[PDB]
């Protein structure tokens, strides 16, 4: 996809974090768990809500009444109405089809870019202290405890606490 | 073993798979569809104003009274007309309805409906009013006409020439309805009328009309060459129509009084009042839904969605998700 | 204290907000609506051809020459017409113009327009034309008529039979107007006309017409319970009009050369005359503008944007901007 | 937003920057200040202004003559009339406000996308002689003076000439 | 020097050009146009059906058989009808054919057609039934008439009542067709039918018609002011139609059984038969096209791409390319 | 572009891999050529090719016949018939014009995204052992043979092999 994360450098999603779109895997002497990132996914819910909502809450509803009151001696006045009906079900059904394929690869590429955001974040954070396995995961120089991992998880780590001990 | 921390993202059981410009069938953890899809399978009220359904009369033999037709029952308002396709009791004694589609339309949505007695049938003293009737138009194995009108025959080998009048007393419009016979030839016009040559002039303020009747040699229709012509006006408060005659009149006995606010339309369909309420009423069902498309049916009555031919709109909501 | 070089954007003191596909009320740096909202409030010429504007007579009034009308000013062109939603002098003898709105409608746009005299008014020798006046067309507190039509009646107790003819030697198409009066009874007919039995024959190269006179007991309106119709046609350069008629005739005096190229319709509006020019009018308003959309009326005439329903469609131009 | 660095790493604009919609700030010992990147905002700029011209040059606008010219018995005819109008009110309407959303997204994305750009481009330049803050911002390992800074924002940044003093 | 590795994508020979959204002219790799713009400049059979070409008459002359069309050649179906914008040869003998845009729209597409005789030229013992020509319909160089209707006249001073039936023993609809002429004067009428006050009337289940001869000074077209009107119906099997008559009557010799499936119209087009067949075809050429839009005209008949006012839609499928 | 690498770091495009859209140029002391990425290629020919077949296919056409039978006192209803045609003339112009143009833009967008992708695959399994120069190139702080070469553009490198003679 357009970002290169899901599916792409993260090669395969996370059955086992079942509260949230985006988040962390730790390893460490302690145990190992998932922690779901809770902004950017409830962001990411908002986000996709609004753009369903506005599909749906952007078209104008108006009362009509749809019937066939022409008779045999009004078959031109009858096939007016004909191409009129069937040019409006044409134009409906194209942009409605389109429009749901072009939003789909929208959708798809926005939680990429949301994965490479995360990701992005983390890698700046830990620069020299870790090395980037290039599958999403970053390798410790240093013991990195759960208070560790969670300053990570919240953008906090303290580079200059643990440079010493990585070199 | 050195630590680690990873990113990554949610994937879940699911088997849903959405379309995408440059991809099809990709499997996501969670999608939704925006097509409606489904009805209730009857015909309802309309916000929420019931429809006027005519089991198996049109349009026409319910205003004129077909005598095989059900018995009037009093609506004094509806929203939509629900038709059969194809209604047995139309037009009991063969002929035709003037202007009838532009009628069926006027009267598609009703605010007041309301019959009224305009020139009762014991007031025809000069006339005989009591054997306009047909083996074409039974009640209960006896010959009868359409009840809601008057044909008058005459009376002692004598028809006086006719000048009725009736004022709009009311404060609505009123609907009135009349007809001509068209007899087979000139023997029967005289046995029928006695006059052979004969007219029905109608005026209001703005109607200024002449009927003559037709002699054609026409087929038999249920035994009858005969054919009846009907005519309608619309006549506003405090105008008067005025009716002249000297044979072939079918007289109006019941008029209408109306109010007219929206229009809609005639819906063709087969079934049955469902005591139900809706925005959006199709003849196979009604919608009761806020997506923005449809795939029910193109005749629709009321606040619809898009009508689109699709079978499937699904948006994804979540990620790509692996398949199984 | 180590060097630093940074990367950024701008940001500066506005509040403006759009909208966008995920999240709502976003305030950017610059912004601009692509929705017209705005008209001058003014009826204009149209590229840049001025409107027929008909103050308080209807197409027909003008047409025929209705006295309650302002006196005819001669407009040899015009682009689209201007009627009030109701004009007050229409008709002013009661009654009914045939094929009105197809008149009309050919009459929407017009590249040359001309009256001219074809039957004078002085050339009716065997009957009195000047006294066809009635107290429903005044003028100046005495009884008149239609301008440009005349009613005939009998002279001497005689109403010879009128055989007239116009040839049209004009290079321009000629629309022409006559009438037919249905008078009450067969007393005020002779009493008019002296023969009870009248037509009024028509005929062009195209037109073959005959009308007669239809009695009714009609409602006074304006005190009248007679009736005039008009009728109309074109006369192609080259053809003749045969008039034949032995009562009840409303013969023309006046016709008009027309020349037409495009169509437009009628408008609706109470508006006058702006002294201004435009490419899209309405009937609150002109709107002079190259956006894609508008909002302002649908009852447009012209080249103009699209009309939707919204208040607004604002693109984002700059950036994210911090709100206030 | 889609490319992590407006409101993103690089938290918010700067009022300070007049004269484009990107660019840098430097400090050094001489002092500091903004300047914008010409050629990526007039990029822009033309971008975006283009866009938007062809929103409005593309619509095909034909004259019509909009009335209202049936009678009284011919309201089966006004009302096929009607469906046609509100057929189209409710077309233009729908189209209209999706684009507006759909490309309002798109050119928040642009800037953003533009920003991205113009950070990686000094980001390869400077490569170990600075520090990336994660910020948007480089602090550099050796002395930078404005023409030095100016190489940097002009793109001829010379690595080998301070290498040394940043080692 | 260091080995080196480096990231890189395709660059050709290609000039094309596309446009983007915020870029015009953008040179790339490969491109495909959407737009259909061409035909092959023929008119072609329809999935795959042939029209009728009437060559230089319109459907009312090939209908009746105006003798100055072609000799009638029997196809028994078709697809759709190709006139020219001007048939020379359309009324003979002047006139008017009633109803004639609807019949038209009902002969547009056609699933069986056959003429046949239903009423003998032979059989009109007490009237004269070779002596209705004209001048104004030749063959050969000799006054002829319509081929499929019959001009009677009088025969020994007489015109009887004409009483006359044909039953619709087929199992298919028949299209009937009658006229009446409208002499210039009263002693025109004597002269062709005797009798000075005549009538026509026709009936059938459904159809109650009177027509009456309409007199008028009318315009010479082809050096007469007479005129024909013609009338048509439907009879459906088993019906039967009734004609009645003491003058002016033009008479059916010869019906065309139909059978009517869907519909399509009338294509105005100059072009002849291309001995192709399409699944669109325009009056300047047919389209062969899986594409989504086209250029070419807006009149097609067909299953088509959706017409545009544009010149190209070139879509990018490869890369940027650097430009020459 | 919206992904920085085409016409971006990399500047321009090669003449001379004519076998693909994406790959890779390599220069050692055996020699130097072009090699096409068989798989990105494959996977933006089907994604290319599956949106020109979608806005060609997803079109619903029916059957309609387009004529004039309208007669001299039928205008009005004419004159509907011209709105509607007209109407339906207006908003399939727009919107083909649109959907090209912006369809356009994510088909460059696209090809630039996969040789961005391309580009980050590579400089993640290369890690510390070459040189980023900004251009789309690295330059190996060891020798990399054919069998090397080929080992990172199959994804097989095999960095702890090398860094002792990188270092
Ligand atoms: C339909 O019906 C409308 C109402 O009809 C009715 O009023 C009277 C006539 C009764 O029949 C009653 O039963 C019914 O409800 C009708 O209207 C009326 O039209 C009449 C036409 O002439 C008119 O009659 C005149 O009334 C004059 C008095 O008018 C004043 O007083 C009225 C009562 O208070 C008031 O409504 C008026 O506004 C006004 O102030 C009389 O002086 C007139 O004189 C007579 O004229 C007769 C012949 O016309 C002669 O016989 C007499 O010698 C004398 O000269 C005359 O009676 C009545 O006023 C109208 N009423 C209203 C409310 O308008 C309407 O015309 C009918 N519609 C038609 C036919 O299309
Ligand atoms: C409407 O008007 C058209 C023009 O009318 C006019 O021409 C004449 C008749 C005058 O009335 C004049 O004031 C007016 O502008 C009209 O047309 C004319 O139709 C006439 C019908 O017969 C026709 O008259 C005939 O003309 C013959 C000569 O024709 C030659 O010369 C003409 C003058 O140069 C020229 O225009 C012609 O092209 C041609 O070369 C005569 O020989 C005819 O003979 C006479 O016929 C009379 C009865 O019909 C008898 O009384 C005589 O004994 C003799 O037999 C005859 O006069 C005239 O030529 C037509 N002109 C044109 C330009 O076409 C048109 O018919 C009118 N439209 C209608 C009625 O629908
Ligand atoms: C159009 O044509 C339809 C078919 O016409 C035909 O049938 C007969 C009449 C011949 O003319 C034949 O050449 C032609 O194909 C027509 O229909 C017929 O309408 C007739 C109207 O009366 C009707 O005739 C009656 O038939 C009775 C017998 O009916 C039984 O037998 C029939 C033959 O097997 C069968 O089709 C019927 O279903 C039924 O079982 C007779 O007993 C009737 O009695 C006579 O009536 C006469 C006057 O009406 C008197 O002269 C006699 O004294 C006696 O009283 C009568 O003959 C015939 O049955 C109908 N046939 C069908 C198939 O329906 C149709 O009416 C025509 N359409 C019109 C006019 O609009
Ligand atoms: C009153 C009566 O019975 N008169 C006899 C005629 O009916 C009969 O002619 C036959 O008429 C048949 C139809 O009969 C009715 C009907 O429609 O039912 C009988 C009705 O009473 C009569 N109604 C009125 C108001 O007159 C009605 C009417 O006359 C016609 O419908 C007018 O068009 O006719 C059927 O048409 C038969 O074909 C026909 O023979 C004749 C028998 O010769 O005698 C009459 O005394
Ligand atoms: C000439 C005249 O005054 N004749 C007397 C009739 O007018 C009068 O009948 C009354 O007529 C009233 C309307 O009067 C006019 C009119 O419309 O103004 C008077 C016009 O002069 C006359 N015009 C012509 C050309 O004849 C006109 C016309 O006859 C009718 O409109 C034709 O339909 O009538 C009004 O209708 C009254 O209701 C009516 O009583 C009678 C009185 O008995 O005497 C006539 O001599
Ligand atoms: C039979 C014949 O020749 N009768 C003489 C009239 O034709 C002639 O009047 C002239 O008629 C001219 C047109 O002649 C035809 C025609 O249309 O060709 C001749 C046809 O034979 C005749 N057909 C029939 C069935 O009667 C036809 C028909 O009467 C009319 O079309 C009916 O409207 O007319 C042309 O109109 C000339 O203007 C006219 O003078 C007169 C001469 O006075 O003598 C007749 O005996
Ligand atoms: C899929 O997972 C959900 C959430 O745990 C569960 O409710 C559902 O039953 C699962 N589907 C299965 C077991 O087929
Ligand atoms: C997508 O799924 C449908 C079955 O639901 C299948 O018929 C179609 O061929 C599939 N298309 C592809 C490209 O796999
Ligand atoms: C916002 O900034 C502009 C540009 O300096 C200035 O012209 C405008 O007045 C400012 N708005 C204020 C001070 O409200
Ligand atoms: C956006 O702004 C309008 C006021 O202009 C407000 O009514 C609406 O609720 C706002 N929506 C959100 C989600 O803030
Ligand atoms: C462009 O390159 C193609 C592929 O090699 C070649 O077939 C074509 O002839 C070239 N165009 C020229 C030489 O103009
Ligand atoms: C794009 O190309 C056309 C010529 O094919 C030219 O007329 C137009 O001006 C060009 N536009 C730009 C912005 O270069």
């Amino acid at each position: 996809g357009l970002f290169g994360a899901i599916a792409g450098f993260i090669e395969g999603g996370w059955q086992g974090m079942v509260d949230g779109w985006y988040g962390y895997h730790h390893s460490n002497e302690q145990g190992s768990g998932y922690a779901a990132d809770k902004e950017s996914t409830q962001k990411a819910i908002d986000g996709v809500t609004n753009k369903v909502n506005s599909i749906i809450d952007k078209m104008n509803t108006q009362f009509e009444a749809v019937g066939r009151e022409f008779n045999n001696l009004e078959r031109r006045i009858e096939n007016l109405n004909k191409k009129m009906e069937d040019g409006f079900l044409d134009v409906w059904t194209y942009n409605a089809e389109l429009l749901v394929l072009m939003e789909n690869e929208r959708t798809l590429d926005f939680h990429d870019s949301n994965v490479k955001n995360l990701y992005d974040k983390v890698r700046l954070q830990l620069r020299d202290n870790a090395k980037e396995l290039g599958n999403g995961c970053f390798e410790f120089y240093h013991k990195c405890d759960n208070e560790c991992m969670e300053s990570v998880r919240n953008g906090t780590y303290d580079y200059p606490q643990y440079s010493e001990e990585a070199r | 073993d050195p630590d680690q921390i990873c990113i990554g993202y949610h994937a879940n059981n699911s088997t849903e798979q959405v379309d995408t410009i440059m991809e099809k069938n990709v499997t996501v953890t969670h999608a939704q569809d925006i097509l409606e899809k489904k009805h209730n399978g009857k015909l309802c009220d309309l916000d929420g104003v019931k429809p006027l359904i005519l089991r198996d009369c049109s349009v026409a033999g319910w205003l004129l009274g077909n005598p095989m037709c059900d018995e009037f029952i009093n609506v004094p308002e509806w929203s939509y007309i629900v038709e059969k396709a194809n209604p047995v009791n139309d037009l009991c004694y063969p002929g035709d309805f003037n202007d009838y589609e532009e009628l069926k339309h006027l009267l598609s949505r009703i605010n007041h409906f309301e019959k009224i007695q305009i020139i009762p049938k014991s007031s025809w003293s000069s006339h005989e009013a009591s054997l306009g009737v047909s083996s074409a138009c039974p009640y209960q194995g006896k010959s009868s006409f359409f009840r809601n009108v008057v044909w008058l025959i005459k009376k002692d080998s004598t028809y006086p020439t006719i000048k009725r009048s009736y004022n709009n007393t009311n404060q609505e419009d009123l609907l009135v309805l009349w007809g001509i016979h068209h007899p087979n030839d000139a023997a029967e016009q005289t046995k029928l009328y006695q006059n052979p040559t004969t007219y029905i002039s109608v005026g209001t303020s703005t109607l200024n009309q002449r009927l003559v009747p037709r002699i054609a040699t026409r087929s038999k229709v249920k035994g009858l060459s005969g054919r009846m012509e009907f005519f309608w006006t619309i006549l506003k408060p405090n105008d008067a129509i005025n009716f002249e005659s000297n044979g072939n009149f079918i007289a109006p006995e019941y008029a209408y009084k109306i109010v007219k606010k929206g229009d809609s339309t005639i819906m063709k369909s087969e079934l049955e009042y469902g005591n139900c309420n809706t925005k959006c009423q199709t003849p196979m069902g009604a919608i009761n839904s806020s997506m923005p498309f449809h795939n029910i049916h193109p005749l629709t009555i009321g606040e619809c969605p898009k009508y689109v031919k699709s079978n499937r709109l699904v948006l994804a909501i979540g990620l790509r998700n692996s398949p199984q």
